[PDB]
Order: C-alpha cells, then structure tokens, then sequence
C-alpha cells in the first residue's frame, strides 16, 4: 500500500507534466447512440472502425464551455484524466479536437449509472452499499495522494462494469491543488458546508460527499433534500441529520463522523487520514486487498446481451454533431 | 414518510451541477 502509492505518483507526474494530445480523429469512429447528457456535454456510444471496439465519446462544444466559464475546469478534466490509472477509474483511450468541439474517448462501461439501478431498486442493503463504498474509499485514497480533489461524487457519475464493480467517471470539477481552493461547484445535495459558506476548502469535501453517497445508497434518498437548492443549503449548514430506522448502529456512527460539519473532527481529515475510515467497525468485514484486486464477488451483476448493448442506459434525444468551417476558441484550448 | 416526501419532490431525477 505505502510503496504502491509512491510508484503510482511517479507515472502520474510524468503524464501530468507532458500530457498526450491529438491521439485520434473523428472519422475513425462511427457514432451510434447517446448514452447520457450532463450539464456541459454529451456522451455517445461509438465504434472504432479499424478495431471494432466500442467506446464512450464525451463531446464538449467549445463555445458552450466558454459561455459557462469552464475553460480551466475542462483543461483540468482532460489533463488529470489522461494521467491517472486505477482499477475503479474510467480509462481515457483517445482525445482530440476540431473546429467546434473537444472529444474525450473512454472505455465503454456497459452496466449503466449507479443512479438508474438505485432508483429502480429503491435502496441498497448495507453489504451492497459497503461493497461500493469500499471502492470509493480506495479511489479517494489514491487521488488525494496525488493532490487531487474530485468534487463531484454522485450516483450519476458512477458506472457499473461487467463484473459489477464501480468505474468513476466525470472529472469535470477535479483539480490538482496543494492548499485551499474556493470555487463553488458540484451538486447541491453533495456540497460540504465549507463550500456553501465560501470558506476556502480542501480534500475533506470528498469525504463529506462520501457520507452523502453512503446515506443515499442505503436509504434510497439523500440526507438533505428539498425542491430548491437554497433550502438544501440551509439544511446542510445546520448539520441536523436523521437516519432511517433500518440503519445499523455501525452505519450511523460512521455517517456521523463523515457528515461532520467541523473540519477538525471529520473522518478522512484527521491525523490518521483514511485509516480512520478503513478501520471503522462498519468496514470490519471488508478485505481491502481483495477489493482492489477485484477478487470479491459483486452483489449485483448487470445483464449484457453483447458488445454495444445500451439496454442499461436511458434513451436520450439524438442531436447532430456540427463542425464549423471556422475554428472556434483556438488558443483557449491550445493545450487540449 | 421521508421516502414519500422525497418521491413527491422535484429532485428525484438526474441532478445537474451548479456553477
Ligand atoms: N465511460 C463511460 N461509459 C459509459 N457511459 C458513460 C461513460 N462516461 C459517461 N457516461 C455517461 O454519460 C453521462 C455524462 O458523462 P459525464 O462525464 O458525467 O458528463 P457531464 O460532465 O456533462 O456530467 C454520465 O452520467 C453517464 O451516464
Ligand atoms: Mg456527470
Ligand atoms: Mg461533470
């Protein structure tokens, strides 16, 4: 563990300093179906001609990135994603750009969003939630050791793979920062109090968001919800959280230490760091090594009828990919 | 119930980010 994170940092630093660039072209792919939309872009299933592999292609309209003031965030997203390598992070296979758009081509995770299965089933049992939570704990351990904050944990950005394991996607708000940072970004239900209160914040916001995720997985609904974000914010800063009757005492004790408004007391941010979380009683039955090596049997395995099957994804309205004869935002995205 | 209140709320679908 201790020595693995040292070797991992060296490969990351090499790619962080000299990122890959322009490793494919749009005409090398056939576009098939939209897998998902987000706040900023669209992700399509594509097939790579020479090879026949299916991939998931994220498409960002440069003008829309500019209008929403996401230039720096989008450059972080590609720079960080092409440099990381971890069993529970989507792999970036190609990236390129044209006159109008930025493209990131990822491995296709056919099992669908955690969001869809969680809403359909209603809630996950604690052993089921724990299996997923352990993968996120290890993923944040790895990312934080590289000085990375993720800042957008939620079931909509978590994908289930063929073996039933998690793949974290969407590095849109990820940032490499050694001190504090100040950007107000993320999803209202998952925002830590210190973000809302315009305090400088650090990697501890990821551990708060983990608490929210575990709650929502096990309860079926977020700990703080309302119809308008403003009322969500008021509940988050008040810190008062109620637990469902069926939560175990161990689960409630862990969540009280993750959903801790006081930065100095929040698990993950203390002297022992992530080991406070790994050593908690709720994880007593968790074999961290076996999870990392993907040797544990997944509690739920999605159905697949073949390569290119999208049945675990919702349908979306398809739109044409337009490319202008004139280059847009050429040098804003020079390093992409 | 809390579940009923959530399911009747406007934020049961996929959630977008704030910026
Ligand atoms: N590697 C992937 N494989 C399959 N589907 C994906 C992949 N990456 C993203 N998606 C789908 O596309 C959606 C949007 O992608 P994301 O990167 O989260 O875009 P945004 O930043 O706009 O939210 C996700 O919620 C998911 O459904
Ligand atoms: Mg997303
Ligand atoms: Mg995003």
């Amino acid at each position: 563990v201790k020595e693995f994170l040292a070797k991992a940092k060296e490969d990351f630093l090499k790619k962080w300093e000299t990122p890959s660039q322009n490793t494919a072209q749009l005409d090398q792919f056939d576009r098939i179906k939209t897998l998902g939309t987000g706040s900023f872009g669209r992700v399509m299933l594509v097939k790579h001609k020479e090879s026949g592999n299916h991939y998931a292609m994220k498409i960002l309209d440069k003008q829309k990135v500019v209008k929403l003031k996401q230039i720096e965030h989008t450059l972080n997203e590609k720079r960080i994603l092409q440099a990381v390598n971890f069993p529970f992070l989507v792999k970036l296979e190609f990236s390129f750009k044209d006159n109008s758009n930025l493209y990131m081509v990822m491995e296709y995770v056919a099992g669908g969003e955690m969001f869809s299965h969680l809403r359909r089933i209603g809630r996950f049992s604690e052993p089921h939630a724990r299996f997923y939570a352990a993968q996120i704990v290890l993923t944040f351990e790895y990312l934080h050791s590289l000085d990375l904050i993720y800042r957008d944990l939620k079931p909509e950005n978590l994908l289930i793979d063929q073996q039933g394991y998690i793949q974290v996607t969407d590095f849109g708000f990820a940032k490499r920062v050694k001190g504090r940072t100040w950007t107000l970004c993320g999803t209202p239900e998952y925002l830590a109090p210190e973000i809302i209160l315009s305090k400088g914040y650090n990697k501890a916001v990821d551990w708060w968001a983990l608490g929210v995720l575990i709650y929502e997985m096990a309860a079926g609904y977020p700990p703080f919800f309302a119809d308008q974000p403003i009322q969500i914010y008021e509940k988050i800063v008040s810190g008062k959280v109620r637990f469902p009757s069926h939560f175990s005492s161990d689960l409630k004790d862990l969540l009280r230490n993750l959903l801790q408004v006081d930065l100095t007391k929040r698990f993950g941010n203390l002297k022992n760091g992530v080991n406070d979380i790994k050593n908690h009683k709720w994880f007593a039955t968790t074999d961290w090594i076996a999870i990392y090596q993907r040797k544990v049997e997944a509690p739920f395995i999605p159905k697949f009828k073949g390569p290119g099957d999208t049945s675990n994804f919702d349908d979306y309205e398809e739109e044409e990919i337009r490319v202008s004869i004139n280059e847009k935002c050429g040098k804003e995205f020079t390093e992409f | 119930t809390t579940y009923a209140d959530f399911i009747a709320s406007g934020r049961t679908g996929r959630r977008n980010a704030i910026h």
